[PDB]
């Protein structure tokens, strides 16, 4: 009978669906059990970039007084089945919307997720084939493009997901003030008693030449980017391994 | 005419939500278009809103019943479709009468949430 | 709506020595050699480290004064207190020397001279100088000369030992 | 099932034109389909297609704004149905005036109606527009 | 040296150097290091019909800009 | 300018909506 | 022998293509390897190239029918399997006769596409 076989065909499709989707867990399980390596070799990298940029500033004064483009650089995955991360960072972007805020996102999902919402706060995004290891050259490309959106930008922000543990993927931020504002703060941290922890670091840079300082600023900025994407890949793989299990507990109750 | 247009719009919303529910169950609610997320949220509120505590079931429901005038039914649903109540919590529409009851329930839920937030903050 | 800073997760911190403090006699330099957000060495106690910055060669020993050095494509040497020498080759980056006895050498690429070979660079240099002749414009010539400088440094680095 | 191209632009408008409540006279139906076929409705939003059709059938923008130069081809001349059914719309007798009427109707409709419609923000105006468009579905 | 006068930034200089350092590595070990010297990244802005528009304000290919 | 010269049930819904929105905003602040 | 071998290869490719279609719906076309996509692209042309307008269904289709010779069919499919027409647009195989008709349709498709580009260019 056709009606009986209608269910059989319907169940025939699901067995393949569970099977294919199981394979995604099998594959990703490797990419997480392989890129697991960076959980140990991380955190001993941006030691000195903290002093350069670590500034626990208020979230209102920073954006309220924007007289220049605040070009943002969010980090998002190209492949779906990733969870809500590719729209969780989209909700954070919305909470800090403003006239100046322009966006230059990473990944196909971000190339289309921040496209529809903001057809004004968008000049382009970058698709990175997740084939080779996340390297410095990729981070340098991100920074170079970010500068040419609005070279006269008050700040460049990065929203990236930090893989705290196998089941914890928090949202974290890297704020990078442009050269003029950074050197102005570096000058104050050097002369004034304010920013004591940065006093020695600031004065050790003012001794050197400017070009070295400019290279220092660009280099550490790249490292933060190379720490955002390397952290996104860990969160990505750790959210396509907690969501896929969430799809194999639906295609097994159907 | 207003009654007819509202009814058809509600049916269209529910019809689309049913089709989207197939995708939601298998993959997940977060694998949908941002436009379809808004439809889902509105549809879920509609489904909750359609519920009503009856005056004959005060024992099984444990709550006082409601009598909703047709004019309030049309106005309440018409506003909901427009999206003026998107900020309201989803559960505020559950087991209530007209829009006014929804707002009152939302107010109580907000007060309880504020109290809980105050207790958590004071714990610091 | 706020978001934690990514360095708060990176709780590892730099220890700076207050200027109004007594001096300590240190016999070990804590080296942190890093490539593309990956440390090849981590807080390793070494005897000395030799680095080539733009101005010239620096030999960093424990207690070296606070300084920042812009490295250039060149070899980097690490000599342990045991008497063992380990030689890497870097393409660039920065080296931060702290008076507390630590040296964080962050490089874009840090490969052991072990993994490198001279024979290939000899023909690469021949072809790179050949392509420099065919370079269309001033920009292209400068980029090729960037290639030729690194290659010669690599060739010279290996011929040394 | 598998991007705004011409087939996708006109396909949606054809679907919207297929919503009806009462049978349509042949002349009105064929003319509206021809307009959507030749791209005359590309600049018209999908939501406003029925309103565009209603004006075309039950109104005449060219006469309203005094820009109608056609001799015989007008939508109020119901006797044209049998002439259309005999010669075809793509014939020299009727094709020349048919394009002129559609061109005038499109330009007038876009200039005087769609511009105002896209500029409505008031809740009262928004609700009034919604009732109009829904009514147009059940009228033509 | 002479690349600064032409507007080339320091970051691009590093890319070229790391590009050429990996070139000298042995063929056996080149595979590991060549996975950090391939610009597989490209840009595109939402065009509007559903496609994209390659907005590349930065030259991708680092060997030949 | 010339307009200046010469020139309740729904209010309850608006009033309640404003109060609820205010409460939802206040809880966010602290 | 050529007829037998060509037919079996077509059947195998179609069978494999249907298996890939399940993957393409779950993963997406991007995830497929280089070999897999080539099978997909070739198979889709086979599916459309099997279609044929009949001389009796002109009213239904609105186009003249075709009578394809046995030898032409075998040669046309044989070249398609080995990639001799990988660069031809997919739609050129839809509702046509022999390989010659495919080329003519592709040429017509190119001409109209050029005209559209010219119209866009003027704008
Ligand atoms: O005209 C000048 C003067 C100074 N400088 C630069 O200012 C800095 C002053 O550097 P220092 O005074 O701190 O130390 P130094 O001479 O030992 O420096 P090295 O050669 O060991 O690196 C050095 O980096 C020097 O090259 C110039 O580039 N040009």
């Amino acid at each position: 009978s056709g009606k009986l076989r209608l269910y059989k065909e319907k169940l025939e499709g699901y067995n393949r669906f569970y099977s294919i989707v199981k394979t995604i867990k099998m594959v990703t399980l490797a990419k997480y059990r392989a890129a697991q390596g960076r959980i140990r070799t991380r955190d001993f990298s941006l030691r000195y970039t903290e002093l350069a940029f670590s500034k626990p500033q208020a979230s209102r004064d920073a954006v309220v007084a924007a007289k220049n483009a605040l070009v943002y650089i969010p980090i998002t995955t190209n492949r779906g089945s990733c969870g809500a991360l590719n729209s969780n960072i989209v909700r954070c972007i919305d909470s800090v919307v403003s006239s100046k805020m322009v966006l230059m996102p990473v990944g196909k999902r971000g190339i289309d997720s921040f496209s529809k919402l903001y057809p004004d706060e968008f000049r382009y995004g970058i698709i990175n084939d997740m084939k080779e290891s996340m390297h410095f050259g990729y981070a340098t490309f991100v920074i170079e493009n970010a500068y040419e959106v609005s070279k006269d930008a008050d700040r460049y922000q990065v929203i990236f997901n930090r893989f705290v543990s196998a089941g914890v993927q928090r949202n974290a931020v890297y704020n990078i003030p442009s050269y003029e504002k950074w050197k102005e703060d570096l000058a104050d941290a050097a002369s004034s008693d304010n920013q004591k922890n940065r006093y020695l670091f600031a004065n050790a840079l003012q001794n050197e030449e400017e070009q070295l300082i400019r290279d220092f600023f660009d280099f550490h900025a790249a490292l933060a980017v190379l720490n955002a994407v390397g952290e996104n890949e860990l969160s990505e793989q750790a959210a396509r391994l907690v969501a896929v299990e969430g799809q194999l507990t639906n295609i097994s109750s159907l | 005419v207003d009654h007819y247009n509202v009814a058809q719009d509600v049916v269209q919303m529910l019809t689309k939500y049913r089709e989207l529910q197939d995708i939601i169950a298998v993959l997940g609610i977060d694998e949908l278009s941002e436009e379809d997320k808004l439809i889902v949220d509105r549809a879920r509120k509609l489904v909750k809103f359609l519920s009503q505590p009856f005056q004959v079931a005060e024992v099984f429901t444990g709550m006082t019943g409601h009598y909703v005038q047709l004019d309030d039914t049309i106005d309440s649903f018409s506003g909901l479709l427009m999206g003026t109540y998107d900020q309201v919590p989803e559960m505020a529409f559950y087991m209530v009468g007209g829009i006014n009851s929804v707002l009152e329930k939302a107010k109580k839920m907000a007060e309880e949430a504020a109290e809980l937030e105050k207790m958590r903050r004071a714990r610091v | 709506h706020d978001l934690p800073e990514g360095f708060e997760f990176m709780e590892h911190k730099v220890v700076n020595k207050d200027i109004h403090a007594p001096h300590e006699n240190l016999e070990t330099l804590r080296l942190t050699l890093t490539r593309q957000d990956e440390f090849l060495l981590r807080e390793e106690p070494v005897k000395c480290v030799t680095v080539t910055g733009t101005n010239g060669e620096y030999g960093i020993y424990p207690g070296h004064a606070y300084k920042i050095v812009q490295l250039n494509p060149s070899p980097l040497t690490v000599e342990y207190t045991d008497g063992t020498t380990k030689k890497y080759f870097v393409s660039g980056g920065f080296a931060h020397i702290n008076n507390e006895g630590s040296c964080d050498v962050n490089t874009v690429e840090c490969t052991l001279l072990d993994d490198l070979d001279l024979a290939i660079a000899e023909k690469e240099l021949a072809a790179q100088q050949a392509a420099l002749g065919s370079a269309k414009d001033d920009k292209a010539k400068s980029v090729v000369e960037i290639r030729i400088s690194v290659i010669e440094a690599v060739i010279a680095a290996l011929k040394h030992h | 099932a598998d991007v705004q191209t011409i087939p996708m632009i006109r396909g949606a408008r054809f679907v919207a034109l297929f919503n009806q409540k009462q049978p349509s006279y042949f002349m009105n139906a064929i003319v509206s389909l021809y307009a959507c076929l030749n791209g005359y409705l590309d600049d018209v939003k999908v939501q406003y297609v029925k309103f565009y059709e209603y004006l075309l059938v039950h109104r005449d923008l060219g006469i309203m704004y005094g820009t109608a130069k056609n001799k015989f081809f007008y939508m109020y001349v119901q006797e044209l149905n049998y002439l259309i059914r005999f010669f075809t719309l793509n014939s020299p007798i009727l094709h020349g005036e048919l394009e002129e009427m559609l061109k005038q109707h499109t330009h007038l409709f876009l200039q005087h109606y769609q511009s105002k419609m896209n500029a409505i923000k008031s809740e009262k105006d928004v609700k009034a527009l919604k009732n109009l468009l829904y009514s147009c579905k059940r009228a033509v | 040296s002479s690349w600064r006068d032409h507007g080339i930034s320091y970051l691009k200089y590093l890319n070229v150097c790391t590009e050429t350092l990996h070139s000298t590595v042995k063929e056996s070990r080149r595979a590991k290091y060549e996975r950090w010297s391939k610009p597989c990244y490209t840009a595109q802005r939402p065009d509007g019909a559903g496609g994209q528009e390659t907005i590349d304000k930065v030259p991708i290919h680092t060997k030949d800009y | 300018e010339a307009a200046e010269r010469n020139p309740t049930g729904d209010n309850a819904r608006d009033r309640l909506l404003k109060e609820v929105l205010a409460l939802q905003a206040r809880i966010n602040q602290r």
